[PDB]
């Protein structure tokens, strides 16, 4: 089917630019409009800029100073420039393709515009986070059964947790983690029945594999 | 800028709501709007666009309508499933431009356990100790942590996680407790006291006891 793979740093620092690149996979560059919509943690949707498919660019005109939108065809690939960050440009990005036709309006006998864009297909939104390894523990309970994976002390969010390379999707419950006063932070996934959990952490680049048994 | 939305509305089960979204004659006045369904932990999914236009997979107890300035989205027989930030937006002065809308929080009203965990072995290595008590499937999402040590109620080091929407329209949370393994082994038993609605659940943990 149709998809939209959102690949880029999880975590930057002020005054520097962001880069993200989105792949496409299941439609064409040169068939579909590619547009760009964040969101803040705690704030609505906020429109960035759209690419169709002739080339043209078109951004929100409180950014467009600070965006820049390019694509290649042959990569089946967008990208997003943000310069001068700042930290509240914190956000989950979501990468999209929008449908954008200018609508003309002329009298009801036969000049006028009425315009149009909406979101098609959204991606999954990777949180940028305007760096700390986890620290991995596994947990067992004390004399059904109830197994756990601790993730402890990491920054910046987020982690992605699984059990058994993907092969153990039952029963799951990964938790949302708490922001200690520290800043690090410490998130746990359950598992409720050679139990494996892997954790990953995109901005230390960290892959470890640490089993729980009772 | 952004749509007017009332950012906050409830409506009951299996009953009809609706999520006003006004703005301009330049905006909402043109009357292209579109709709935005954003359940937690899920991607953004489009529901209507175009005023009245269910999009792909949209049932049409989804209903998009317009009346001049202010388009209106309305669910008719709402589920659990329905629980979610709804979102318009139209275009303005340029097909590349979009605004969207404050988004409203939808609420349904007729809907009516925590493991808890000592620290690993390997961590009390580095003298560190955590507890974790980890709550889930439990609605309404309004819970009170408290940790008990031998009859007496622990401030120190609390962490605790606001309630997040799980994919079953249940909320669940996490709370750490943060200590060192030396005051770990000092007292005698711990708890973890959480309460629902008047009901206490706990669930306890002994040092010596559990090894």
């Amino acid at each position: 089917q149709v998809q939209l793979r959102e690949s880029g740093p999880s975590l930057v620092k002020p005054s520097q630019t962001l880069s993200l690149t989105c792949t496409a996979s299941g439609f064409s560059l040169s068939d579909k409009a590619v547009g760009w919509v964040r969101q803040a943690p705690g704030k609505a949707l906020e429109w960035l800029g759209s690419i169709d498919t002739g080339g043209s660019t078109g951004y929100n005109p409180g950014l467009k100073s600070r965006l820049s939108i390019t694509k290649d065809n042959s990569e089946s690939q967008v990208s997003l420039s943000v310069s001068s960050v700042t930290t509240e440009d914190s956000a989950t990005y979501y990468c999209t393709t929008v449908h954008q036709y200018t609508h003309k309006r002329c009298p009801d006998g036969y000049a006028g515009s009425s315009y149009e864009l909406y979101v098609d297909a959204w991606g999954q939104g990777l949180l940028v986070t305007v760096t700390t390894a986890p620290k991995v523990y596994p947990l067992s309970s004390c004399c059904t059964v109830t197994l756990g994976c601790l993730v402890s002390s990491y920054m910046p969010e987020p982690v992605t947790v699984t059990w058994n390379s993907g092969a153990l999707k039952s029963g799951v419950h990964t938790f949302p983690a708490v922001l200690q006063s520290s800043g690090l932070y410490s998130l746990s996934s359950m598992v409720t029945v050679t139990f494996t959990c892997n954790v990953a952490h995109p901005a230390s680049s960290t892959k470890v594999d640490k089993a729980v048994e009772p | 800028a952004v749509l007017n939305q009332p950012s906050s509305v409830s409506g009951s089960l299996g009953q009809r709501v609706s999520i006003t979204c006004s703005g301009s004659s330049s905006n909402v006045g043109n009357g292209y709007v579109s709709w935005y369904q954003l359940i937690p932990g899920s991607a953004p999914r489009t529901l209507i666009y175009g005023d009245t236009s269910r999009a792909s997979g949209v049932p049409d107890r989804f209903s998009g309508s317009r009346s001049g300035n202010t388009a209106t989205l309305t669910i008719s027989s709402l589920q659990a499933e329905d629980e979610a930030d709804y979102f318009c937006a139209s275009a303005e002065d340029s097909s590349s431009n979009a605004v969207f809308g404050s988004g409203t929080t939808l609420t349904v009203l007729g809907q009516p356990s925590v493991t808890l965990f000592p620290p690993s072995t390997e961590e009390l290595n580095g003298n560190k100790a955590t507890l974790v008590c980890l709550i889930s499937d439990f609605y309404p999402g309004s819970v009170t942590v408290v940790w008990k040590a031998d009859g007496s109620t622990i401030t120190r080091n609390v962490e605790t996680t606001r309630a997040s929407k799980q994919s079953n329209s249940k909320y669940a949370a996490s709370s750490y407790l943060s200590l060192t393994s030396s005051d770990w082994k000092s007292k005698g038993s711990y708890s973890c006291e959480v309460t629902h609605e008047g009901s206490t659940v706990t669930k306890t943990v002994k040092p010596s006891e559990c090894s």
